[PDB]
RNA sequence: UGCCUGGUGUCUUGGGUGU
């Protein structure tokens, strides 16, 4: 919900994903490089607030221009036995060894967009042509050619 | 009776071995 | 009610707390020291009501770079959800329905009147930010 | 209408949660505003 | 639409706990306490029951197409 | 066998930016005007100020693919506590008797200032440094 | 919608003006040709009858 | 549409050998082993078992691409030992370790049942 | 003229045992059968098919 | 040389500590338990009638995820390895479901208890859907109102979680070693002090914290591993552990046989 | 529309994705696209056996064929032929076989601004439905994997295939004639991981070194001696990186007048392909001129330079996979000691602006020549506020530790800059619309929440807060105005630039 | 002996996607 669009690059099975000490594997891994240039801090704040809410069984209130601060959410998260900033010690799926860097980890609301690759893939060797110009027709639905 | 009806000193005896304004209780019908 | 022309002649307070006269996390209110005293005539009901329908879905829109808010407003109209409850009896040219919609964990107060809790258009995924194998660059 | 049992239970839960929220959130806001005032 | 059979992240079976969860919420228990009483420890499982919206109760209100 | 040998007293130990790497500066006890600036691994060979180190430089450990050393074989490294292998990337034939030798042990740098007579033999492509304490 | 079209375009009609506060959404606008020309009412706005 | 069948991760075609061995002539007494329809589960186990043998001087493995279920392992032993014998010894040793682990777990489970 | 074309068939061997399909191509000894279960079409030898008839399933003697 | 020590034991989860094994062996065991232990799950659905509001493939996907008792699945054969034409009793289990709502008011819930085993291997304890108790209704499958009926016939086959996640016996395997970070395998992010900003591990009391004057030990390797195995009920925890060990042994034995037959 | 540019046959289009495990000049092609497209191969006595096999396999089995073309020009369709096995191929016939591995294909992304937007790759057939690119070529194409699509064109002749493989091939396009510097370099997490991996205090054990060495395709089978032999054999990251660099490469760079002892590990010195000191980052393996890539291209040629990308990427990606890297909300937070400094700096700047306002209102303000009183006043206020934001950002940046992830990404040059740190941590700063502060849209004020004739910094679009701290409604609206101006400016200037370039080309 | 099919509008307009 913060303009962070992307496409699936590869799918790993349950046993190939990194896991935390309590066995939680992520559903989805995004690159750290998406954050600093675009400055979507709201993404990180939403992840932290959602983590606290799912731990405590509440729904976070992310209304803008309120008195919510990151430090209050961090205190709540620390009181529940997690690192106050949301980091987690995470293990490597392939070898089982600990990762040297801790991983920001939590639930976030994602939405699936209408643009799927199977509705865009198109190839043409030969096919219908226009009557006037005898050049390939236009359109993926009509088995057309590329300009 | 409830926790409120308990004596304040006895409430002080209830020590974990306050609500926050930004944690709502979930609903299903909403409003409008 | 006031329109765009009557607003020229009124003095509005942003919050009811503005009607009366050292933390590193909380934000800073305007000092407004140019005027010795103020005589407000109106007060905003809630400042977050300056947003539209699509921009009322973003959580913490004030912590974001504004072009990202615009991009999300654009992309929220392409998210598959449950457009109506009678999708079985309708014959639309296209229709996309998500199997297991979930309501967001971090919601906004304006989502109550958009029925986003009852017809949500997404799911809560456990997201990890990491350079795992180089396939997410 | 003859609503199902699950729907009736959900309605009761919603009413209770609405009342509890309207009480607790207002109380917390009142507690916070006075502290922000005296600072 | 209807409570998922398995938790997406780990795979715990949460599809048999919807009715018990509603019964617990009916008795006045808080959502966190209700989820704890069902032995849902990991928050990946807790989000499945906590954020589920039950839409089949709205689809069932339409008159069946056959008889 | 050994191309240089001396005993140094550590003047300064600088951790600075890093956690596992320390800069140590030492001057020879038997001969001043010989300086040693060196990078070491703290976790394997921790040192403190005013320590005494026996530093030896050799062009070979004898008495191309690397292999884990068999317990049966013996080499010059059996007498020391910290052995590194590096390449000499600068041999500054400076002033009348000021010679500087720069050696890089895979990014961990060493500079050895001294007279020509002491450091004449250190004009090699690769050097082992053997430190005892 | 603002029917100024594409011919004879200028940046001033497309801009977000000070007087738009509270009446149209500052964030929601299309991309490309219609950027700024297409507006969305704020969540408490109305139109006089 | 272009998604491969999931059983191709572990079901071996008839014409594809499970285990192809080719010598590596750049260094003495080295072989390259290509495992088909296998992944990190067997590879890491074998690699870390072989790394402890005093007569094995180089052992490594890599999975070329996550979308293909195979891995290739490089093994290189001392002059006395043929690498394939070292691989067989590693397999047998891990089998014995697993056997004693199973026996001990059964004993403990019966005790604590 | 390929009497088994456009006929419901069931697979009895291989990696698709017990899946219902419809024969689409019948050149020879390699039948193209679209599967009802996923949305795909696969080749299959004639020996691996069970052609539906008026009385249960019949092997490749239809 | 390897040792096993059990901390907690239950029918559905066991919490144990492995020691004197390599980290690779423990991780391979975890991976094998997660994705290579065969179980039994519904793999074909023949829908004879479905007038419910759910799509046919929606209900098929839901059915495939229902755990079935897979105790004697070793005796069972893989579908592709059975020479029988069609499916026999030795490579498949047939379950049947029939649900209907009577009366013109109310809603009927379809539970997994309604799945009735019709045919299967003789005297093998496989195929029955897992039930927590004798009075547990099970997984909610669908809902029906008046004049809506669901009548299906499902076939269960043997497979592994590599092919599809519905055959996975485990839910989540907690895995952990070196609670006090004596090996320095991780470097702790911090703002002020890394010691008081990071929560203690749940096994921190099982190992002595390092002494203040202790030096780093470069000769140490991870030696004790704490892991918890949770199952979905199709297999008991001890069965999952033992069968993971057996599967790993079979894989290694197959590799050994290939090597010996190569010459 | 029909003569200068026309629609063409033998082409494909689909979404692109990234593959770290592809060579520089390789593209991953889905199986369905490979089956649809074709290349007519002339039957000779070097390939008649293989072509007969392809004809037998038919148009549905890969590798296969779609048509057989006789000498007279008649086409034999293999879908509708009942006797495909009864076809004998004569010399000189053509078989329109399927697309296969190592076939050169032209690859293109729109808009094609320069000649590096069309380059010829080598086909590799892969499952799933997306084109796959090595991530180093995403720079010349100006492409990322958030939904972009790219075009593929298949040559249909021996002459055209030779032209593509000898002129437009990706390795030949590494150095551009526009600025005589490389257009492809190490990017994103490979850049971040080569900075992290080549730090002075990165040591690697033997078992990980063996795996890292086996990953290098060009490795010669000799393991380098460890930097530390006793008590424990340890290799440094610089050694494993030098393994990937071809021998005979010399590179020297001085950063900030550093000495040869490099106390800060800056600068660079590569002797015979071995790194002596210096952290490898954007200044070395980036796309700038005089770096490692430019040196290798000038010295060894396009083939070795193309292999260099693969070697470096594979080693660094394995190391970073087994090490890890992340970013969190805790990385945008500065301690109280720095927050008080930032607040003091901002307050001092606001006091200075207030003094300037008083001086201008009492006619005590000096006038810049060529500018009016109002223009000089506005320029001075803008300069003061920009200096305020820069000072606060500098304080925040100096606060950050070495383990801060944002600082690591900025230092590596992979993503972000100093202004991003300043705005996320310290102060968003002054919002400018059309090069000036926020105008007075209302009657002598910017918003109805301010009094008339108010020139204070917060009344004309100075966002005092940071993104972490959150923006007040007025700052939110002003920042939205500035962002809208940016979007409009981009969407308008693109057409003017396109027209200019078309006129120049014509 | 009963014997197998390639052939696909146009013009406007709108809404979108990647730069
Ligand atoms: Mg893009
Ligand atoms: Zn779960
Ligand atoms: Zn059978």
């Amino acid at each position: 919900r913060h303009g962070q669009k992307g496409t699936i690059g590869v799918t790993y099975r349950h046993e190939d994903m990194p896991f935390s000490a309590e066995g939680i594997v992520p559903d989805l891994i995004i690159n750290p490089h998406a954050i600093p240039s675009r400055m979507t801090v709201a993404h990180l704040i939403e992840c932290l607030l959602s983590k606290v809410g799912s731990i405590r069984g509440y729904e976070g209130d992310a209304t803008p221009f309120t008195d919510l601060t990151v430090d209050a959410v961090s205190n709540l998260l620390r009181d529940n036995g997690y690192q106050s900033r949301g980091f987690e010690v995470m293990y490597n799926g392939h070898t089982g060894k600990k990762l040297m860097a801790q991983v920001f980890f939590g639930p976030t609301y994602y939405q699936r967009l209408r643009h799927m690759v199977d509705d865009k893939i198109h190839a043409r060797a030969r096919g219908p042509v226009q009557v006037l110009t005898r050049q390939p027709v236009e359109g993926r639905s009509r088995d057309g050619g590329l300009r | 009776l409830a926790i409120e009806n308990l004596h304040p000193d006895d409430r002080l005896l209830l020590v974990d071995p306050s609500p926050v304004f930004f944690l709502r209780r979930p609903q299903y019908v909403s409003d409008g | 009610y006031v329109d765009g022309e009557e607003e020229e002649t009124i003095m509005i307070a942003m919050t009811p707390e503005d009607l009366q006269t050292n933390d590193t996390a909380k934000r800073i209110k305007p000092e407004m020291s140019t005027s010795s005293h103020h005589t407000f005539t109106h007060c905003e009901i809630h400042p977050s009501m300056i947003l539209g329908v699509a921009a009322s879905i973003i959580p913490f829109p004030d912590h974001n770079q504004s072009p990202r808010n615009t991009y999300q407003s654009a992309m929220g109209k392409q998210a598959m959800g449950v457009f109506l409850t009678n999708y079985n009896v309708r014959m639309d040219t296209m229709a996309n329905i998500l199997y297991y919609p979930q309501k967001p964990l971090a919601k906004t107060q304006a989502m109550e009147y958009l029925k986003f809790r009852e017809l949500p258009a997404g799911q809560n995924a456990i997201v990890a930010i990491a350079c795992y194998s180089g396939y997410n660059q | 209408v003859v609503a199902s049992k699950a729907s009736s239970s959900m309605l009761k839960i919603d009413q209770r949660n609405k009342k509890l929220n309207n009480r607790f959130i207002r109380k917390a806001e009142m507690a916070a505003v006075e502290k922000r005032k005296l600072r | 639409m209807i409570i998922p059979v398995r938790c997406f992240s780990c795979g715990k079976v949460v599809g048999d706990k919807w009715d018990a969860y509603l019964r617990l919420l009916e008795e006045g228990k808080q959502e966190g306490d209700a989820l704890d009483e069902l032995k849902l420890k990991r928050y990946c499982c807790r989000r499945m029951v906590l954020t589920h919206v039950d839409l089949i109760e709205k689809f069932l209100r339409y008159n069946p197409l056959e008889k | 066998s050994a191309l240089f040998d001396d005993i140094f007293t550590v003047q300064t130990v600088d951790n600075g930016r890093y956690n596992k790497v320390s800069r140590i500066i030492g001057i020879s006890t038997t001969n001043s005007a010989i300086k040693l600036t060196l990078d070491i691994n703290n976790e394997m060979f921790p040192v403190s100020q005013d320590d005494s180190l026996t530093v030896t430089l050799a062009n070979s450990l004898s008495l191309k693919s690397w292999r884990p050393p068999k317990p049966t074989d013996k080499s010059l490294a059996d007498d020391y506590d910290y052995v590194m292998f590096g390449t000499v990337y600068k041999f500054e034939e400076g002033d009348e008797d000021k010679i500087k030798v720069y050696v890089s042990f895979g990014g961990l740098l060493m500079c050895l200032e001294g007279g020509y007579k002491s450091l004449a033999s250190l004009k090699q492509d690769n050097l082992y440094i053997l430190i005892r304490r | 919608n603002t029917p100024i079209g594409r011919d004879g375009k200028l940046a001033k009609p497309r801009q977000l003006h000070n007087t738009h506060w509270g009446l149209v959404c500052p964030a929601e606008t299309p991309e490309g040709q219609a950027c700024g020309l297409v507006k969305n009412l704020s969540l408490l706005s109305g139109i006089s009858i | 549409m272009n998604a491969p069948d999931r059983f191709e991760l572990f079901i071996l075609p008839d014409d594809v050998p499970k285990l192809k061995i080719t010598p590596d002539s750049r260094v003495p007494n080295c072989i390259i082993i290509k495992f088909e329809r296998e992944d990190h589960t067997l590879a890491n186990l074998l690699r870390e078992e072989l790394a402890l043998y005093p007569d094995v001087t180089f052992v490594a493995y890599k999975v070329e691409h996550p979308l293909f279920a195979n891995f290739v392992m490089r093994l290189q032993t001392e002059e006395g030992t043929r690498p394939k014998q070292a691989l067989e010894r590693a397999c047998a040793s891990i089998i014995n370790k697993l056997k004693t682990l199973d026996h001990k777990f059964n004993e403990e489970w019966n005790i604590k049942n | 003229r390929d009497p088994t074309l456009n006929k419901t068939v069931k697979i009895r061997q291989g990696g698709y045992k017990g899946k219902i399909g419809i024969v689409k191509e019948a050149n020879g000894d390699r039948f193209r059968v679209e599967l009802h279960n996923p949305n795909k079409t696969i080749p299959i030898p004639c020996s691996f098919l069970l052609i539906e008839s008026t009385h249960g399933w019949v092997p490749y003697e239809d | 040389e390897p040792k096993v020590n059990i901390i907690n034991a239950q029918d559905d989860e066991v919490e144990l500590m492995l020691s004197d094994v390599n980290l690779s062996l423990a991780n391979s065991l975890r991976r094998t338990m997660l994705a290579e232990v065969p179980t039994l799950a519904i793999d074909l659905v023949e829908i004879k009638m479905n007038t419910s509001v759910l799509a046919d493939e929606f209900i098929s996907h839901r059915l495939g995820l229902i755990p079935l008792v897979s105790e004697d699945v070793e005796e069972m054969k893989y579908s592709r390895d059975c020479t029988c034409e069609d499916y026999c009793d030795e490579c498949s289990v047939v379950l049947e479901l029939s649900a209907r709502h009577e009366g013109e008011e109310g809603t009927t819930d379809v539970y997994s208890s309604s799945l009735i085993k019709v045919s299967g291997p003789g005297n093998l304890n496989v195929g029955e859907p897992v039930r927590r108790d004798d009075y547990d209704q099970g997984i909610l499958l669908c809902k029906l109102r008046n004049h809506q009926e669901l009548n299906i016939r499902c076939i269960a086959k043997k497979g592994i979680a590599k092919e599809h996640a519905k055959w996975s016996p485990c839910s989540a395997i907690a895995f952990e070693y070196d609670p006090h970070n004596k090996l320095k395998h991780t470097d702790f992010w911090f703002e002020v002090d890394a010691k008081k900003e990071w929560p203690d591990s749940k096994y921190a009391t099982w190992e002595e914290p390092p002494k203040p004057g202790e030096v780093f030990d470069y000769k140490a390797k991870p030696n004790r591993f704490y892991m918890t195995v949770e199952t979905t009920g199709s297999l008991k925890a001890n069965q999952v552990f033992s069968r993971g060990i057996k599967t790993l042994q079979e894989k290694l034995a197959n590799v050994l046989f290939e090597l010996e037959n190569s010459r | 529309g029909n003569l200068m540019g026309k629609r063409v046959d033998f082409s494909a289009r689909t979404v692109i994705s990234g593959d770290p495990n592809l060579e520089l000049d390789q593209v991953g092609v889905p199986i369905s696209i490979a089956k649809t497209l074709s290349y007519p191969e002339t039957v000779t006595q070097y390939n008649i056996h293989r072509l007969t096999e392809y004809v037998r396999n038919g148009p549905n089995e890969h590798p296969g064929a779609k048509y057989v073309i006789r000498d007279n020009g008649d086409r034999i369709d293999l879908r509708y032929h009942k006797r495909a096995g009864d076809i004998v191929l004569q010399y000189g016939w053509k078989v329109e076989r399927h697309l296969m591995d190592d076939d050169p294909v032209l690859f293109n992304r729109q808009p094609s601004l320069h000649k590096m937007s069309m380059m010829a790759h080598r086909v590799k057939v892969m499952p799933y439905s997306t084109f796959r690119l090595n991530l180093s070529v995403t720079s010349p194409y100006n492409a990322d994997f958030d939904g972009d699509e790219m075009n593929l064109h298949v040559p249909q002749s021996e002459e055209t295939r030779a032209e593509l493989s000898q002129l437009c091939a990706v390795p030949l396009q590494i150095v551009s004639p526009q600025s005589n510097k490389p257009v492809m370099g190490i990017v994103q997490d490979t850049l971040c991981g080569v900075r992290k991996m080549t730090l002075r205090d990165t040591f690697i054990e033997y078992e990980q070194v063996m795996n890292m060495l086996f990953w290098v395709p060009s490795w010669d089978g000799v393991v380098p001696q460890p930097a530390i032999l006793k008590p424990k054999p340890l290799w440094t990251g610089k050694q494993l990186l030098s393994i990937a660099i071809p021998s005979g490469i010399h590179l020297q760079r001085t950063d900030g007048g550093n000495s040869l002892l490099s106390p800060k590990d800056n600068g660079m010195l590569i002797v015979d392909g071995k790194v002596m000191f210096g952290v490898v980052d954007k200044k070395t393996v980036g796309s700038g001129g005089g770096g490692l890539i430019h040196t290798v291209m000038r010295e060894k040629g396009p083939k070795i330079c193309a292999e260099l990308f693969g070697n470096i990427q594979k080693v660094v990606n394995y190391w970073l996979l087994h090490n890890g890297f992340s970013i969190g909300i805790g990385d945008a937070i500065a301690d109280a000691s720095t927050m008080k400094e930032i607040t003091h700096a901002i307050s001092s700047a606001k006091e200075q602006v207030q003094e300037i306002i008083y001086k201008a209102q009492h006619n005590e303000l000096e006038l810049k020549p060529g500018m009016t009183l109002r223009e000089s006043f506005e320029g001075e206020v803008s300069r003061t506020l920009n200096d305020a934001r820069d000072s606060a950002g500098r304080s925040a940046e100096m606060n950050l530790k070495d383990l801060n992830n944002v600082k690591q990404m900025v230092s590596a040059g992979s993503k972000g800059s100093f202004i991003n740190i300043a705005q996320m941590s310290a102060c968003v700063g002054q919002q400018m619309v059309e090069g000036k502060r926020i105008a007075f849209g209302f009657a002598d004020r910017s918003l109805p929440h301010f009094t008339k004739d108010d020139f204070s910094p917060e009344s004309k679009g100075f966002v005092e807060n940071s993104y972490l701290r959150g923006l007040t409604p007025q700052e939110f609206f002003f920042h939205a105005m500035a962002g809208r101006e940016g979007l409009i400016d981009t969407a308008v200037k693109t057409a003017e630039t396109g027209y200019i370039q078309r006129r120049l080309v014509k």
